[PDB]
This record gives C-alpha cells, structure tokens and sequence, in this order.
C-alpha cells in the first residue's frame, strides 16, 4: 500500500491537517494506512476514521442520487431518448461508492472488530459495519440485495445488544447507533414503524439519565437525542 | 433526508 | 488517454452530468477528453472546460492556503517543532495543483490556443493561459519564478490587446479577463496601483456601454461588473 | 480573497 513507508503517528498527524483542509479523500488514504499499520485504533482516531469515510461516501451517495433521479427522469413516458451515457454515468459514480464502502468494510472485517473488546470500540465498528453494508444496500438490485441489508441488520443489531448491555443511555455511541439503526429501519427495511418506535424509545430513556451528566456529557448526548427528535418529526 | 452520525 | 474510447458528444454529456452533480474531478477528466479529440470547442464547450478546471484548482488552492498557513506559524517563535510532515502534505497538495495547471496550460498549448481565430475563443484561451501561470506562479519560490509571473503577465497582455481591438467594453470575456488580470497585478506583480486602475477604468468604460445592450447581456456585464466594484471596494 | 470568474 502507497502508506506502507509513512509512519503510523505521521499518517495520523497528516489525518488531522487533510481534515483542516477538507481534504477528505487524503483523509481516508491516511487513515487507511494507519489501520494496516496493525495497532488498535484509539477514540481520537477511530473518529478521524469515521468522518473520512462519511464524508467520502456521503459526497458519493449525494452524487449517485443525483444521478439516479435524471436517470429515474429519462425512463418516464414522453422522455427522449438520449442513449447510454446517463445509465453509464451513475454507474461509474455507483461503482466508485462500492468500492470505498468495500474498502471500509475490508478495514473493519481485517482486522478492526475482531481485535476490538471493549464496548466503545466494538460498538462502534460494528456501527460502521452496519452503516458501509447499508450504503451498499441504498444502490443494490441484484440476487444479494437482501443479504446485504441482512448484513447490515445484523451488524446493527449485534451493535446494539453489546450496547444495551455495556453502555448507559445517554452514552453518544448508543445514541448514534440508535439513529442509524432507526434510519436503516425507515430507510432500507420498510419498517417505518420499527424505526419510529426505536427513535422514540431511544430518546426517552436517554432523557431519563441526562440528570447523571456533567455539563459537557449533557451537551454530547443532547446533539445526538436533536437528531432522534428532528428524525420523529420529519416521520410523523 | 433524515439525520444519521 | 483513459477518455480516448469515448465519444466527443458523450464527454460533453457526462461532464454536464458531473456538473449537475458537483462532481468536478469527472468534469474536467470528461472535458480533457472531448479537448483531445482535436476538434475546436464551442462557446458553451469552452465555459463546461473553464468551470471543471476552476471548481478543481480553487479547492487545491483552497487547500494549499490553510496548509501553508499551518507551515508558517510552525517557523514562528515558541512554536514546537513537530517534524517533516506539515512541509510534506503542503508539498503533496501543491505537487497536485501543479500537476493540473500543467495539465490545463498544455491543453491550450497543444492545440486549443493555436487553432482559436475569433477573438471570443482566441481571448478566452489567452485568459485561461494567464490564469492558470498565475495559480503556478502563488505556489511558486524557485529560480523560475519571475518567468512564471511573465508567462502568466504575457497571456493576460496579449488577451487584453485583443479584447480592446475587437470586443465592446461591456463583452462578458473582456470584463473577466480585466478583472483577472487586475487580481494578478494587486496579488502576484506587486502592483497595487495598476490593479486599482485597470478596475476602474474597466468598469468605467463599461457603465458607458451599457446603453447599447438588451436586458439580458446587460444582467451579465452589470454581475461581473459588481465584482469589479467589489475588489475596489476591498482595496481601496 | 479578491473576485475572480
Ligand atoms: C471514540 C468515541 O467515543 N467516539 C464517539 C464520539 C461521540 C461524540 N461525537 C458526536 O457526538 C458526533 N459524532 C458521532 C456520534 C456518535 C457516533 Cl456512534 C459516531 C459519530 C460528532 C459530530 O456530530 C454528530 C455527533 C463524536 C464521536
Ligand atoms: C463562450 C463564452 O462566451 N463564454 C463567456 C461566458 C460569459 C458569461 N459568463 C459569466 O458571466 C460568468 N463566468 C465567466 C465570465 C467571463 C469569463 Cl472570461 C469567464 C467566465 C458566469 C459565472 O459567474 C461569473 C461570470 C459565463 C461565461
Ligand atoms: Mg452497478
Ligand atoms: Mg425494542
Ligand atoms: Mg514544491
Ligand atoms: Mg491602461
């Protein structure tokens, strides 16, 4: 790999100054190089990990929607022909966006979740897990289309009974899982119902343990329980 | 679309 | 070249696509294609090559400012010396945005510029030439410095010689080209009071020609006008 | 930074 001479602390440092420079495609090249390097990754650095690649994959996803919607537009009654380049397009576009989620969850599968025992880091990469399968699910249409949204499923749900057992409820983690998990539901499974009953229990028993946190804690898991609320909102 | 993290 | 299987029509479709959505990389990679297929552009081929290459550069330049400014308060006193690695990613970004204005001034070497007879596309060309010596020339710090800011000053000169023959004073092209050309004596020649002048003189002239335009060329030389009045505005 | 197009 073209990061195989840098080292691990300079890939990490590096990280940190593409993030500066909104650079996230370097982002995510560094910060692949620092996961093959071997180690565990710390919190700091499992979260440079995790905003490289959203913010890769999110360009991505933006795009291919875009894409998809003329594509969606040119196959309507009355549409004029205008050949394969708009079909070809969004699948180069969708193609790029498979092979970045492969790549994270390549990371994850090797050898990220198998080394990770503590909740924090488990429950996170299995978060993420949950979350490049889901991606893949958002732009699947062949034979494994169900086995990948059952391979997010079960990422998600592994995520969110180590969770519920190992982390309280106000713990931002659990909440980001939970939002995710609930989007996934709403989004990918055709279980809205599922999803609203998740976002909603969610944020009433992180409201519960609020009482518990220092000021900064409180801010951290009110973020993320705004999120939950503006998801509700825009469900019902 | 709706808010994940 | 990786575009050569592809149709000319087909390259300017997509890099409408990639524009559509904001994906500018492809664009410029689409628009250097349906470039090397030999064929002068049109107009509107012409401003597709111009906006790819000016959305890719102007993220790198972006880039490249916050890194150098990083770099620099590194050399300042009291600061902790931190190692190779801020000079290096510096160095990666601007090795890249050279890499493009290369890639863009050898486009119009080989052969836009040579086959451009009508003073639009001859000008417009002329105005890309300068343009991309002058992001060359705000990385610049070797023995090639002064005849990259007089490569980028003859282009901008010549263009400018051409503009005052054969366009009016409101002419979209001619206005750009002055307001560029007035950013590269306040920013890169040291110039501050050429800058100043050339700005108002060309907005001035302008607001006389205004007379003689329809609504609608007169929304487009009234915009770039404003920005005109704008950088006057911020120097002086 | 000064306007450029
Ligand atoms: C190592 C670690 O503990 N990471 C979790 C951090 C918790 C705080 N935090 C956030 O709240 C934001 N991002 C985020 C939350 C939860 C998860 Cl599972 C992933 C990411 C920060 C950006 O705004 C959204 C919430 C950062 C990560
Ligand atoms: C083929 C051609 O005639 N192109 C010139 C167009 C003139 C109108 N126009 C603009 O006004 C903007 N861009 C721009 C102006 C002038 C030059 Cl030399 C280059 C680009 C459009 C975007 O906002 C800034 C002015 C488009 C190009
Ligand atoms: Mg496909
Ligand atoms: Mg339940
Ligand atoms: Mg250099
Ligand atoms: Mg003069």
């Amino acid at each position: 790999g073209a990061m195989g001479s840098m080292e691990r602390a300079s890939l990490i440092q590096k990280a940190k100054l593409a993030e500066q420079a909104e650079r996230y495609e370097d982002m995510a090249a560094f910060m692949k190089g620092a996961v093959e390097k071997g180690e565990e990754l710390s919190c700091e650095e499992r979260n440079l990990l995790s905003v490289a690649y959203k913010n890769v994959v999110g360009g991505q996803r933006a795009a291919w929607r875009v894409l998809s919607s003329i594509e969606q537009k040119s196959n309507e009654e009355g549409s004029e022909e205008k050949g394969p380049e708009v079909r070809e397009y969004r699948e180069k576009v969708e193609t790029e966006l498979q092979g970045v989620c492969d790549t994270v969850l390549g990371l994850l599968d090797s050898h990220l979740i198998k080394e990770a025992g503590d909740a924090e880091s488990r429950v996170f990469y299995l978060k993420m897990k949950g979350d490049y399968y889901r991606y893949l699910a958002e732009v699947a249409t062949g034979d494994d289309k169900k086995r990948i949204i059952d391979s997010a499923r079960s990422a998600y749900q592994e995520a969110m009974d180590i969770s519920k057992k190992e982390m309280p409820p106000t713990n931002p983690i659990r909440l980001g899982l939970a939002l995710n998990f609930s989007v996934f539901h709403y989004e990918i499974a055709n279980s809205p119902e599922e999803a609203i009953s998740l976002a909603k229990t969610t944020f009433d028993e992180a409201m519960a343990d609020l009482h518990t946190l220092s000021e900064d804690s409180y801010k951290d898991s009110t973020l993320i329980m705004q999120l939950l609320r503006d998801n509700l909102t825009l469900w019902t | 679309f709706p808010a994940t993290v």
